[PDB]
């Protein structure tokens, strides 16, 4: 797979592009 | 976290289990408050008699009523 | 033109217009001034 | 003067409850069409010496034509004018279950 | 037009997802029932 | 002439649904009783017909009337022959009104009387699983009891008001 | 000017038919709405 | 349908779960005899 | 509103401006804490480019806009009526504030295409060839961002992009 | 109904001509009711197995309306098959040389993707002005309500309505307008 | 196995059919299908979409007299949602208790 820190801005699970959205200002 | 659904008694889904809230109980329920619904349990005609323990009914509002009639309220 | 991702004035006489559905520099003085957004 | 639907087309809708509130009565009678809304049916559609026989009109069509007269006429497709094979003329029940 | 690399939902460069509205309510949903556990876990 | 809280009128100013105004509950409670009146008077004078009715019998609704046929899934434990009443009853409709239970009617404002004619399994039901490359079949088949009962008859009492 | 019946048909001469077959039902009184038949034992 | 408008009146969100429709008796016999308790 | 004339006798030019009768605003206003006309007659968030009375306030008798300073608007709500000015010209709800013909044109016959919630100028406007996959459709945009906080009286709220 | 078993079945499984005006109309919402009506599903009698559609005639199909830029932005591709036959064309170009493609196409993308759509195209008729052959016009039964309510220009409202609008704002006199 | 597996698109299709003509029944009447079903249960009356469905069909008497009672059930909830609660419940509103 990918490594934690990359270059480009890794796609984040389902879930946690969620809760993202919900824990928006 | 599936051991512990076992020792609690929610294999099932949606089927009411009841237990005490004391610290050994509630550390297992921190453990799987995310796949729960807890809510306390209410008595307003009291704890079931001898005689009622035929005639109980639990209810979506928590509470527990030892007379099961299955009839309007006159009220 | 010159297609430019970010317009900008080269001088006093340059002006931007917004036509065709995008922002362009014209010049009368100096035509090489003119640009095209990209 | 409140109505929850207009009481024109179908029937007239009142509707209740008892004291108790136990149930729902609806009064519906149906509603007749006035004879102001209606139209008269139109019944209107020599020296002559032979009877005028009756004369067949069965001209000729081929498979083609008589395919596209049909689906004019009932607004279809000419794929169900076409017939089919024996296999699933075989295959249909010529003596099928009638309900009522 | 418009191939993704390789399989849809693994990998480096991959199919993306989008929060809908109800996805969102779905989790709040979630949420307020396991901030009221934390309530009664606490007396 | 104009309120702290005036809008001109715009399309956007007010709702596009029309307001609607509800009845005096207190003009409108003596207006009901005078429809339950008249449909009680309808039925002490026997002014119906035939009548359908909504009876919730085994787990399922069934909409019967008198003379009609249906098919249960089960076992009643009752001789063939034997008649029998369906307690609820939700709805009960005739030509020009319908009474409706909130959720069941009273057991003195309608009844329902039906009659088992027949005990008689079901046709054979096919069970058969499958999973390929897996070496996985297996075939099961079974036979449901039944019972059809008759509807006999559909009578309804002047017990509204 | 007081509607008695009213009956469908393909053509208008079979729908007119089909009214008084709708109108002989309700003077005679064999409508289907009728109450069935009672087979109650006789009391 | 209904779920939570069922909840909110001290009613279950189905209404198959308690309450005089799923809980009664769904038959008698016509003399007025009482039928024998259902399995469920 | 002022007026200016030319009047041409023997080959000598004159310029005048005479003043003529002007509008007033109409008395006891709901809210005359407002601060522009839109929230003194509580018309914020309440008006569509379909709202032609209203607009037509704001506009010359050729189409354009009036200045700020002199309707006294607010920035905000000065750019929504700009925005549905143009959307109603577009929509054909303004004809009679038509842009003044120089003398000898006659505008040529056009395609009458019916439009509504028209954005964008049509001439600058390209076809989308390529829609695009289905996580980056390139959508055809419908009304205006400037108006999406109206009030809306459904549960769907304003979709802007089709 | 007390009707004979014949009647009563012609009668449940009549078909019904509706009309549809299409004047200041977007196609979709002309599309959308036309599309149930062909298949049946206004009819509580519906099923797919059963031939319960209706005969929908829209009129004026050359003044619909579009919404935002669709005239210029949307296109409709093609392939004729051939080398060098792909085509695509935007809804003005298609508009003005068809008069009646664009509701059509809409229609025939709504409808259920089987056999059963080309016959329930056939039962769809289409006019780009408000003229109506005697045959068609004929067999009406209902005009269905247009969807949009067509909005109307500052040259249409009364004396009344004009008046009863306020003026917001007090312009001064010295302004040359 | 297929005859094994069509008994749960049986059940599925037969609601999917007899919502489609609840739907179609309810337009007649100037409703939507939310509307009908969710303010019915609002006034205690448990029908299923089976009995609904077939009550359009050979009962339309009756069902106009169902839609007209889910509308009047419609409005007075709006009514209630525009109050604070000071005015009283509406006549169709009330809920039949059962200890
Ligand atoms: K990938
Ligand atoms: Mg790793
Ligand atoms: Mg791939
Ligand atoms: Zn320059």
């Amino acid at each position: 797979g990918s490594k934690a820190v990359t270059r480009h801005r890794r796609v984040m699970h389902f879930q946690r592009q969620k809760l993202m959205a919900v824990t928006e200002y | 976290e599936k051991d512990i659904i076992k020792m609690l008694g929610l294999e099932k889904a949606h089927t009411p289990q009841v237990h005490k809230n004391i610290p050994s109980v509630n550390a297992k329920l921190k453990v799987v408050k995310h796949l729960i619904r807890i809510k306390p349990l209410k008595l307003p005609q009291g704890l079931p008699a001898e005689e009622n323990m035929s005639n109980t009914c639990l209810k979506s509002t928590g509470e527990l009523v030892v007379q099961w009639h299955l009839k309007p309220v006159e009220q | 033109f010159k297609n430019k991702t970010v317009l900008k004035k080269r001088c006093k006489d340059c002006y931007l217009v917004k036509r065709r559905g995008r922002w362009y520099v014209y010049c009368k003085t100096h035509p090489r001034h003119k640009q095209r957004q990209m | 003067t409140y109505s929850p639907l207009p009481d024109d087309y179908n029937c007239n809708v009142e509707l209740a409850l008892t004291s108790d509130g136990r149930t729902i009565v609806c009064y519906h009678p149906s509603v007749d069409i006035p004879y102001e809304h209606t139209k008269p049916i139109p019944r209107p559609d020599h020296d002559q010496v032979l009877k005028t026989r009756l004369e067949e009109k069965v001209e000729h069509l081929e498979e083609g034509p008589m395919i596209e007269q049909l689906s004019k006429m009932f607004f279809t497709t000419k794929h169900r004018w076409y017939p089919h094979g024996r296999y699933h003329r075989c295959r249909k029940n010529l003596n099928p279950p009638k309900d009522r | 037009r418009g191939r993704i690399p390789g399989r849809q939902w693994i990998g480096k460069h991959r199919r993306p997802r989008f929060v809908s509205l109800r996805a969102k309510q779905n989790m709040i949903r979630r949420l307020e029932i396991e901030a009221e556990n934390h309530y009664w876990l606490s007396m | 002439s104009y309120l702290p809280g005036y809008v001109p009128k715009t399309s956007l100013s007010s709702p596009p649904w029309p307001e609607v105004v509800l009845p005096d509950p207190v003009e409108e409670t003596r207006h009901h009783a005078e429809v339950v009146k008249k449909v009680n008077e309808m039925i002490v004078t026997g002014q119906y017909g035939r009548l359908f009715a909504v009876v919730h019998f085994a787990s399922r609704q069934w909409k019967v009337t008198s003379e009609d046929l249906i098919l249960i899934g089960n076992e009643l434990d009752l001789a063939c022959g034997e008649r029998i009443r369906l307690e609820k009853v939700l709805l009960v409709g005739a030509d020009n009104f319908t009474l409706l239970g909130k959720p069941l009617l009273g057991k003195d404002l309608v009844r329902v009387e039906a009659t088992v004619i027949e005990k008689t399994e079901s046709w054979p039901r096919i069970i058969m699983r499958f999973r390929k490359r897996k070496n996985f079949k297996k075939k099961r088949i079974v036979t449901t009891p039944q019972t059809v009962l008759r509807i006999n008859s559909i009578e309804i009492a002047p017990c509204l008001l | 000017k007081k509607l008695i019946a009213e009956g469908p048909g393909e053509t208008v001469l079979v729908a007119e038919e089909e009214a008084a077959r709708v109108a002989l039902r309700k003077l005679y009184g064999f409508t289907e709405n009728r109450r069935p038949w009672n087979y109650s034992k006789p009391k | 349908a209904g779920g939570q408008w069922r909840l909110q009146q001290g009613l279950a969100a189905n209404p198959s779960g308690y309450g005089p429709l799923t809980e009664l008796p769904d038959w008698s016999y016509a003399d007025g005899r009482p039928a024998p308790p259902m399995k469920g | 509103f002022r007026e200016v004339v030319e009047t041409q006798e023997g080959k000598t030019t004159i310029i005048e401006g005479r003043i003529t009768a002007t509008p007033k605003e109409s008395p006891n206003p709901p809210n005359p804490s407002g601060q522009c006309p839109i929230c003194r007659w509580n018309l914020k968030h309440k008006y569509n480019y379909d709202d032609v009375l209203l607009l037509s306030q704001f506009i010359r008798p050729h189409g354009g806009m009036l200045p700020r300073k002199i309707t006294g608007l607010c920035q905000e709500e000065h750019r929504k009526i700009e925005e549905c000015v143009k959307m109603a010209h577009r929509a054909g709800l303004l004809p009679n504030h038509r842009p003044r013909l120089p003398e000898g044109v006659v505008p040529k016959s056009k395609p009458q295409l019916n439009r509504y919630l028209t954005r964008w100028a049509p001439g600058s406007v390209k076809p989308i060839y390529k829609k695009g996959p289905r996580w980056n459709r390139v959508r055809m945009p419908v009304g205006s961002p400037l108006l999406r906080d109206n009030v809306c009286y459904s549960r769907t709220p304003w979709k802007l992009y089709h | 109904s007390s009707f004979s078993r014949a009647p009563q079945q012609w009668a449940t499984f009549a078909r019904i001509w509706y009309l549809l005006d299409g004047k200041m109309q977007p196609p979709g919402k002309l599309a959308a009711m036309a599309s149930i009506r062909l298949q049946g599903l206004h009819k509580p009698v519906y099923h797919a197995l059963s031939d319960c559609g209706d005969h929908v005639v829209i009129m004026n199909t050359r003044h619909i309306a579009f919404s935002g830029n669709k005239w210029e932005q949307k296109v409709y591709s093609s392939h004729t098959g051939y080398p060098g036959g792909f085509r695509q064309v935007t809804a003005a170009q298609l508009h003005l040389r068809d008069p009646v493609a664009i509701v059509k196409l809409a229609i025939y993308g709504m409808l259920p993707k089987n056999l059963h759509r080309r016959t329930m195209m056939e039962r769809l008729h289409l006019f780009p002005d408000e003229y109506i052959p005697e045959d068609i016009l004929k067999n009406l039964v209902e005009e269905l309500p247009q969807p949009r309510k067509i909005p109307k220009r500052l040259d249409e409202y009364t004396q009344e309505e004009i008046d009863a609008f306020p003026r917001l704002w007090t312009p001064p006199e010295d302004y040359r307008l | 196995v297929k005859c094994t597996k069509a008994r749960y698109l049986k059940k599925k299709n037969m609601r999917t059919l007899w919502i489609n003509r609840i739907t179609a029944a309810s337009q007649e009447h100037g409703l939507k299908y939310p509307a009908l079903i969710g303010n019915l249960v609002k006034c205690q009356v448990e029908l299923n979409r089976k009995v609904l469905a077939d009550l359009a069909i050979y009962e339309p008497k009756t069902f106009k007299s169902l839609a007209a009672l889910a509308s009047r059930r419609r409005h007075e909830g709006f009514a209630a949602a525009l109050g604070d609660g000071k005015e009283p419940e509406g006549i169709f509103s009330r809920v039949v208790q059962y200890h």
